[PDB]
RNA sequence: AAGGCGGCCCCCUGGACGAAGACUGACGCUCAGGUGCGAAAGCGUGGGGAGCAAACAGGAUUAGAUACCCUGGUAGUCCACGCCGUAAACGAUGUCGACUUGGAGGUUGUGCCCUUGAGGCGUGGCUUCCGGAGCUAACGCGUUAAGUCGACCGCCUGGGGA
């Protein structure tokens, strides 16, 4: 968008819980336009990640997101002929997007049997402040603290 | 009639750090500005005026 | 390590680095910290953030002396001229005076030649 | 550019006053001017160009 | 006069300008050859040497880097006395004189007026920018002419070789 100011598309709420967060999570987990295949995975993972804790589902999902949500990230910049990394503050919508994308890529990089099990384990790890999604968030925060001088 | 001994008058044409103010700021004639510069330098020599704000 | 309560913060703000030295009223140094010695090399060293953290670490090198009121003498054109002053005020210090003591030659020695970069 | 922080003034206004005084004194411009040698022909040409562009 | 000349003080010293007069009475202008002055670099002798910095050394960059950049660094830069006599030594515009609409400034004298004022109005010297006629191939110059003339001098005759 050189000049384009752009609005926002209408995302439908989740059929089971009525959450836009879960709808976007299903959208991020979906491949090849297979929304019904992704919804079953997300629902099975949320169910399995419900009995473990005890705070229903949506609450457990938000607890897992709270540990993967990055507050500050670095933006590459080419000014002084070299790699400038200015730590910029992340917006809440981009915060949720990054958290969900990291959780999905971390669950797909697992050795469990089904994607539902991988998701359940990744979300349980995130709620316990461990895993590879929390690892990536700490990596990003580390890279931001290193370049804090370039704010 | 600018006298290097008239420190009360010379202090009006120097900044807080002791530097001479330009003639564009005070709007004084070029001739009397040259006389003022000479008088301020002489008064700096006689230690009646400071060279700088340090010493 | 006795109590002073009257210090001077000598800030040497060069283009490539920033050196903060806290001395007593007479001029005897009590502690010092630099931008290059605080974990910054190359491009990060000549930044106001490096000067700020250097002023933070230098204020910790004098906590055993119990300084309450200290002066600020800034010298140099480099960055960190005001960043170090802010980092010193934020460290629980009563800034009493701020003074610029950058050396100005009255047309004295000949400076180096221009860089044809 | 000596700044004495007078009573009943916060630190921030004293720092801004110090910056204003050091810029009105022109110490940074001078120390940036004196770091490299400028030939007499170069400074004369620069002064002439500045006096010419100060005509608008 | 040009090259140039920049803290302050003293000693010696040249030129320019202005006011009102007095004086000499063409004593003037230009000038081949001649003579003198002539930035910087350079040379000789004797000093001095902080900073800077040809050469030089090392570190980088690079395909190479005998360079730009970085760390040092000798001559030199400084002083006295001689030599050198060259520069884009330029206004790329020889000197002297006369005449030709203007505007805004700068700098330095001088005169007049309840001096109202740091005022206004005249009158000289030098100086910056714009611009009219005119001139120019054009750019532009334009009362400080590259306009209209006069005196004398220097110089040019296709590009290289040179």
């Amino acid at each position: 968008p050189r000049r384009r100011v752009i609005g926002q598309r209408k995302i439908l709420p989740d059929p089971k819980f009525g959450s836009e967060l879960l709808a976007k999570f299903v959208n991020i987990l979906m491949v090849d336009g297979k929304k019904s295949t992704a919804e079953s995975i997300v629902y099975s993972a949320l169910e399995t990640l419900a009995q473990r804790s005890g705070k229903s589902e949506l609450e457990a999902f938000e607890v897992a997101l709270e540990n993967v949500r990055p507050t500050v990230e670095v933006k590459s910049r080419r000014v002084g002929g070299s790699t400038y990394q200015v730590p910029v503050e992340v917006r809440p919508v981009r915060r949720n997007a990054l958290a969900m994308r990291w959780i999905v890529e971390a669950a797909r990089k697992r050795g469990d049997k089904s994607m539902a099990l991988r998701l359940a384990n990744e979300l349980s790890d995130a709620a316990e402040n461990k895993g590879t999604a929390v690892k990536k968030r700490e990596d990003v925060h580390r890279m931001a603290e290193a370049n804090k001088a370039f704010a | 009639e600018i006298d290097y001994k008239d420190i009360a008058t010379l202090k009006n044409y120097i900044t807080e750090s002791g530097k001479i103010v330009p003639s564009r700021i005070t709007g004084t004639r070029a001739k009397y500005q040259r006389q003022l510069a000479r008088a301020i330098k002489r008064a700096r020599y006689l230690s009646l005026l400071p060279y700088t704000d340090r010493h | 390590r006795k109590q002073v309560s009257d210090g001077v913060a000598h800030i040497h703000a060069s283009f490539n680095n920033t050196i903060v030295t806290i001395t007593d009223r007479q001029g005897n140094a009590l502690g010092w910290a630099t931008a290059g010695g605080s974990g910054f090399r190359g491009s990060r060293k000549s930044t106001p953030f490096a000067a700020q953290v250097a002023a933070e670490r230098c204020a910790d090198a004098v906590k055993e002396y119990g300084i309450k009121n200290l002066e600020v003498m800034v010298k140099g054109p480099g960055p960190g001229r005001e960043s170090t002053i802010r980092a010193l005020n934020a460290a629980g210090f009563r800034i009493t005076n701020i003074t610029d003591v950058t050396p100005i030659p009255h047309n004295g020695c000949r400076p180096p030649k221009k860089r044809r970069v | 550019p000596v700044i004495k922080v007078r009573e009943n003034e916060p630190f921030d206004v004293a720092l801004r006053r110090f910056k204003r005084s050091c810029e009105k004194a022109g110490v940074l411009a001078e120390v940036r001017r004196r770091e490299f040698y400028e030939k007499p022909t170069t400074e004369r040409k620069r002064a002439k160009a500045s006096a010419v562009k100060r005509h608008a």
